RNA sequence: UAAUCGAUAAACCCCGAUAGACCUUACCAACCCUUGCCAAUUCAGCCUAUAUACCGCCAUCUUCAGCAAACCCUAAAAAGGAACAAUAGUAAGCACAAUCAUAGCACAUAAAAACGUUAGGUCAAGGUGUAGCUUAUGGGUUGGAAAGAAAUGGGCUACAUUUUCUACAUAAGAAUAUCCACCACACGAAAGUUUUUAUGAAACUAAAAACCAAAGGAGGAUUUAGCAGUAAAUCAAGAA
């Protein structure tokens, strides 16, 4: 039974259901122990491009999109990327068609 | 001529609650709030979540507590926790009472996600503001 | 959700809980049309006859 | 049930439009930029345009969510003007008071 | 109660900055009377203030189907109360808010600003690259 | 409750309602819990926790000599089911550059390089940061930056003769 | 009733120590003050008719006052007046020519005034007709021709009330700064978004600075110019005295508006007291109370409405 | 669609048009409902021989049963507003005249006829 | 037009819309689906007919002072019911008034403003009584609509010197409808033609430049608004 109503609370919080105290916004979630160079600086997932290509300047954009952006894990940002991977390649026709020789 | 949340000025021999006989032009003036949260001060979110909430609170009130329900239903939302507040007429034997308790409480806490806390506050008729 | 709110409280009315006076104002009122003569045809059947 | 048919068309529209809210956004990026060649633009054009339409973002419609009315929703509280203001005159409606000055 | 003692050297505030937002200048008011009193009694040296009142206004119609000539006007008014703190430690602040906080009424929110005390990052201190 | 109270708009009777079934008073928020004897002991029972404060650190001259760096940091509470605030991951660094152990060449070129951050008149360098999901992260990040500008102030290059 | 008032005075008491307990006062000093105090802090209600905030107070000031048992349980009433119907009334008239007619046979601007209608109700506990209060008054003006005897003139004080009246510009004391060992004042203004603060100093060379720069810069508009001068040459000081001024808010007649009402009022520290029931008849102490008036919704300009159609 | 819905007395006035009434509030008890579950505190007092009832379901039969007599309640309760129909005559049928209007009403004073 | 509805004296006419390229959408054109959202139901689903069956929300008299139970009186009562040196009226209630809001007064504005009236508005906010539809008056996909002979309501910008341009904040410099063959210029292009850019899957949409510079030279009968920080002029923000 419970004798009291702070009786009450303190196994509510140890079960989960109340809130933690005082409250800071991200308790519950440790966003995958993942830390600030892992989000901003990108140079692991351009590797594998043309590095003189304009190619280049259009995932230098992505890259500095996916920086500065708070909403999306570090699993999204590479699945970005490796779908613009697959995706020039993919196509290598029109590549080689525009006057520029892409690899 | 306004007919906003009014009640009629009927032949004079009609009971009517505190609030009921308070127009909307009165609120904040000597007619409080019915709910209270967080959500409608000004840096504030999800002020919609707790309307839709708040409006299926009312609904289920009304209905799990059939006849027995006496004023408009007082939410309160405290640091996560549902304060539902609860005039209630005394009609039903007390176990029923306490069934609903805690059928309520269960129910709704596994519906928002969030612990639900009940009071009934139980008065032997309607409060009578005027007329009557 | 909708469905959810509906559904869940349909229930909860069947299961005795909950307690409908919209639903049960439709009800009688169905019942009182259907006993009149005048109900909701049997698909397919109103219109050829 | 949702209250209108036509709820169910935008609850519908939502989804879909959660469901391909990537492959939108990535196809667009090229389509958007004046630094790749127009080659690339031209099919990922027919490639955006490929992709179901009732899949697209300016397809969507607030509604009022309790009364499904298609206009006079206020934003913030998703509600149809008439249904708000029916809320916040009983007073339910926290912290709305009539406005004088 | 549980008190454990770890030789970590615990974080300093130069100021914890604790905005409360309402509706109710009442409330507002009564919650100051119990801040400033569970500061006065926790030694932690404080001042609050009242920042201008918001009023937020907004124009709906009169009717359902066509009077245009004729309006409602809604408000929300906005009230604050800031409770600026000066030199804290970490288990203070810790403490004392966890006191505020879970004792915040229903019609209230709180916005929180610590200003956190670090002397220097390590790469910078005295060496040059 | 002991104590007979009457709320609510009177009729021309004269009467403000009764404290038994007042809606209104249902309605009102109380800090009777919070009552000053209860806060009394509560606070008391506080004391346990509470850890002191350095005897220097009474001037601002003393902070500012022995710590440089304040870091702003926010958290938000507002009731109801998420505990999620947007807002909080943002980080601040306020860092007096007259505390800072930099060249004449190494002043001047970090002024050039940041920019707007710098207010010329408080010697106030300010980062916030934002883009990372944790608050952490922001905190690391705006180090890493504070770090970086400073190691990049000191390095002369061509250009820079140019 | 009166049951009601026994029971209610008794559980105000009880109530009345169970208060002090809790709030941790002594429940001997304990007053009305801190009442107030205890129940505002404890039930904080934030609404705007201050009567229908939470009360707990003595039962006599909650309720209204009843009219007494008016017969015995004889059926006999008490009063010989009864059957008028008003016997509270009549009595007051009975005793008020008793009076006058006593006087009779034994005779051979203080900012008071006589009751209010509401107050001789209150008085008697007894609802009145204008008519009737009237008829009353004017009776005690018929007291008061007469010769005043002692209790002729108590029996007229129950009915007498007195009034305050309070007319001055509140005159501040001047403040010596320390650095020169000078004399200054410090005016605020306030005018229509704008408010302004004027320091004058007492001895000066005319100079007259604004914002951190001359007042000709910051007004090249002649008519906010003469503004100015308004005060300065009504009290013929034009070239006497120095002043340094902040003014923030609204445009420039507004501000100009401003400095003068600051000025007007950190000037009556160096004039004369007669001088400054001038400059109040000169309208210069007196805020401007004209302001914007609000769009109404469905109109134009507050006033201005849309074009009207007949047809 | 539950959001959609309303309150009983709302109906009624929009079914009346007052610009004859039944109550849906009779009959019914707690828990009673069509799917047959014994709720053990509504339904079935909360106790038997051996204490603390589970929840249960009664049969087929047993629900058709109850339900045939919320049927017939029903019936009863519309003969007993059609059998509401009784009167004595004054002079003529709808003529008011001569119709005993029942002893007047006991004056202030005790006063009894 | 193959191609919505509603409002339409005062109390319609930038009105439901704080808002239609697809969507919204109710419309027309073709195609398609029949326990066809839900836990269960000879059941769903219907922007189909009733606003003269209604609840809801409002308009209107109206910034008008009255409405109304409970009683009492009138050589009878359909109804009426006051005179203050008073002649039959008393009465709690709801209105007005009072207090609240516009951060202190005050005034001003805001709000409020019953009972009824106009069978005033709205079954397209939603919900309902009565009626109808049920392999269709239901549900989906694809396109298509919103053209001007006019006639009129309200706006915007003008018709210029109290003006136009540039600088600029409120002392400046130039232009200035007639010379005359200007290499046209004075006001006035919000309109069009062209090019961009914003959004968007889709420009028919918005903005900006370049061009072009038209009617207009202060307006018939008749009319609208405003009593002070108002009218008039000027600028900025928000809702969707
Ligand atoms: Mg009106
Ligand atoms: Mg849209
Ligand atoms: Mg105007
Ligand atoms: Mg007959
Ligand atoms: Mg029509
Ligand atoms: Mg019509
Ligand atoms: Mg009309
Ligand atoms: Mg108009
Ligand atoms: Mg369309
Ligand atoms: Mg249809
Ligand atoms: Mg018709
Ligand atoms: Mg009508
Ligand atoms: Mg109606
Ligand atoms: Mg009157
Ligand atoms: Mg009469
Ligand atoms: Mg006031
Ligand atoms: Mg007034
Ligand atoms: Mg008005
Ligand atoms: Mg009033
Ligand atoms: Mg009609
Ligand atoms: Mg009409
Ligand atoms: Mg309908
Ligand atoms: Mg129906
Ligand atoms: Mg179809
Ligand atoms: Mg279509
Ligand atoms: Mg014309
Ligand atoms: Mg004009
Ligand atoms: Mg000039
Ligand atoms: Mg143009
Ligand atoms: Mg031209
Ligand atoms: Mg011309
Ligand atoms: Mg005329
Ligand atoms: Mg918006």
């Amino acid at each position: 039974p419970f004798q009291n109503g702070f009786e009450e609370m303190i196994q509510w919080t140890k079960e989960g259901k109340l809130w933690e105290f005082p409250i800071n916004n991200e308790a519950g979630f440790d966003d995958d122990g993942s830390e600030f160079h892992e989000h901003i600086f990108l140079d692991k997932y351009l590797q594998d491009f043309p590095k003189q290509g304009p190619i280049r300047h259009f995932m230098e954009l992505v890259t500095c999109g996916l920086s500065k952006n708070p909403y999306l894990s570090v699993k999204q940002k590479v699945e970005h990327i490796e779908w613009f991977r697959n995706y020039f390649n993919e196509k290598r026709v029109i590549l080689k068609e525009s006057g520029i020789q892409l690899n | 001529k306004n007919r906003a949340a009014r009640v009629r000025v009927s032949k004079g021999d009609k009971p009517v609650t505190y609030e009921e006989a308070h127009a909307p032009h009165y609120i904040a003036h000597r007619k409080g709030w019915l709910s209270l949260h967080t959500g409608n001060l000004d840096g504030e979110d999800h002020a919609a979540e707790r309307t839709v909430e708040d409006v299926f609170l009312r609904k289920f009130m009304l209905g799990t507590f059939p006849g027995c329900l006496a004023d408009q239903l007082v939410l309160k939302r405290r640091a996560n926790q549902l304060e539902i507040c609860a005039l209630v007429l005394r009609q039903l034997p007390p176990h029923k009472f306490y069934f609903l308790v805690g059928y309520s409480e269960t129910l709704l806490s596994h519906f928002y996600k969030c612990p639900v806390h009940l009071h009934l506050q139980t008065v032997p008729s309607k409060v009578v503001y005027k007329y009557i | 959700n909708h469905n959810t709110y509906f559904a869940l409280m349909g229930t909860l009315r069947f299961l005795g809980l909950y307690r409908d006076e919209h639903q049960d104002f439709r009800d009688e009122q169905l019942r009182l049309k259907k006993l009149r003569g005048k109900g909701k045809p049997r698909k397919g059947e109103g219109k050829r006859a | 049930y949702y209250v209108d048919w036509k709820m169910l068309r935008d609850v519908k529209r939502r989804k879909m439009a959660y469901e391909y809210a990537d492959e939108r956004l990535r196809i667009n990026s090229l389509r958007k930029n004046t630094i790749l060649p127009k080659d690339l633009q031209e099919v990922a054009d027919e490639e955006i345009a490929s992709l179901p339409r009732d899949s697209c973002p300016v397809r969507i419609r607030n509604r009022c969510v309790m009364t499904s009315r298609p206009r006079g929703v206020k934003r913030r509280w998703r509600l149809s003007r008439i249904v708000f203001r029916h809320l916040a005159d009983h007073g339910q409606l926290s912290g709305v008071q009539r406005a004088m000055w | 109660p549980e008190i454990t003692i770890s030789d970590e050297p615990d974080t300093l505030y130069k100021r914890l900055s604790v905005l409360v937002k309402g509706h109710d200048k009442a409330v507002l008011d009564s919650y100051e009377y119990f801040a400033v009193l569970a500061a006065k009694e926790l030694g932690i040296s404080i001042k609050v203030h009242e920042p201008p009142r918001k009023i937020e206004r907004f124009t709906l119609l009169k009717s359902v189907h066509i009077f245009k000539k004729h309006r409602v006007q809604y408000e929300m008014r906005t009230l604050y109360r800031c409770l600026e703190l000066e030199h804290l430690t970490g288990s203070t602040a810790d403490v004392y808010l966890e006191y505020i906080q879970r004792n915040l009424p229903e019609g209230v929110a709180m916005e929180v600003t610590k200003t956190k005390l670090e002397q220097l990052p390590e790469h910078i201190r005295k060496p040059i690259w | 409750v002991p104590l007979p109270v009457r709320m609510g708009y009177p009729v021309k009777r004269g009467v403000p309602m009764a404290k038994e079934g007042n809606l209104e008073l249902l309605k009102i928020p109380n800090f009777l819990h919070l009552t000053p004897v209860a806060i009394k002991r509560h606070c008391e029972a506080l004391k346990d926790f509470c850890t002191e404060w350095p005897a220097a650190l009474d001037s601002d001259e003393k902070c500012e000599k022995h710590f440089p760096i304040e870091i702003d940091t926010a958290d938000y509470v507002s009731a109801g089911p998420s505990i999620r605030n947007p807002k909080a991951r943002v980080v601040t660094l306020r860092v007096k550059l007259s505390s800072l152990n930099l060249d004449d060449h190494a002043k001047k070129k970090l002024i050039k390089l940041v920019g707007d951050r710098y207010c010329k008149s408080t010697d106030v360098l300010t980062i916030k940061t934002d883009r990372c999901p944790l608050k952490r992260q922001n905190y690391d990040y705006a180090v890493y930056l504070l770090t970086v500008l400073y190691h990049e102030s000191w390095k002369t290059e061509e250009w820079e003769k140019k | 009733t009166v049951d009601f008032i026994k029971k209610q005075i008794e559980e105000f008491n009880i109530g009345k120590r169970h208060l002090a307990n809790m709030m941790g006062e002594d429940p001997e000093t304990f007053t009305q003050e801190d009442i107030d105090r205890a129940i505002a802090y404890l039930f904080p209600s934030g609404l705007f008719e201050k009567r229908a905030r939470p009360i707990m107070k003595h039962p006599e000031e909650i309720f209204p006052k009843q009219r007494a048992i008016q017969w015995g349980e004889d059926g006999r009433p008490f009063h010989f007046l009864f059957y008028t119907g008003k016997q509270s009334y009549y009595s007051l008239m009975h005793d008020t020519y008793g009076k006058l007619l006593d006087v009779e046979k034994h005779h051979n601007p203080i900012g008071s005034r006589w009751l209010i209608k509401e107050e001789l109700e209150e008085m008697l506990v007894e609802k009145l007709s204008d008519q009737d209060y009237a008829q009353f008054i004017r009776l005690l003006e018929r007291l008061s021709a007469l010769p005043c005897g002692a209790t002729e003139e108590d029996f007229v004080n129950r009915f007498r009330r007195s009034i305050p009246x309070x007319x001055x510009x509140x005159x501040x004391x001047x403040x010596x700064x320390x650095x020169x060992g000078m004399a200054f004042s410090r005016g605020e203004g306030k005018r229509k978004t704008a408010k302004a603060e004027v320091v004058v100093y007492g001895q000066g060379s005319g100079r007259i600075d604004v914002n951190g720069v001359d007042y000709l810069l910051y007004f090249p508009v002649t008519q906010d110019r003469e503004q100015l001068m308004f005060p300065l040459h009504f009290l013929d000081r034009l070239g006497k005295h120095d002043m340094t001024c902040a003014v923030s808010g609204g445009g420039r007649s507004a501000q100009a508006g401003a400095v003068r009402l600051a000025m007007a009022r950190a000037l009556c520290s160096f004039v004369t007291e007669d001088e400054v029931e001038w400059m109040r008849q000169a309208g210069l102490l007196t805020a401007d109370p004209r302001v914007r008036e609000r769009k109404k919704p469905g109109q134009e300009g507050a006033r201005r409405k849309f074009t009207w159609k007949k047809r | 669609s539950f959001f959609t819905k309303l309150t009983a007395d709302e109906l009624w006035k929009g079914a009346l048009a007052e610009s004859r009434r039944k109550d849906l509030n009779r009959g019914q008890i707690i828990g009673e409902g069509r799917h047959g579950f014994l709720w053990p505190g509504l339904n079935i007092p909360l106790m038997r021989n051996g204490a603390v009832q589970t929840i249960a379901q009664r049969s087929k039969e047993d629900q058709e049963k109850v339900e045939a007599d919320m049927v017939q309640q029903r019936e009863e309760w519309d003969r007993r507003r059609k059998m509401k129909v009784k009167r004595e005559r004054g002079w003529s049928g709808n003529t008011w005249g001569g119709v005993s209007l029942g002893p007047p009403d006991p004056g202030p004073n005790g006063e009894t006829y």
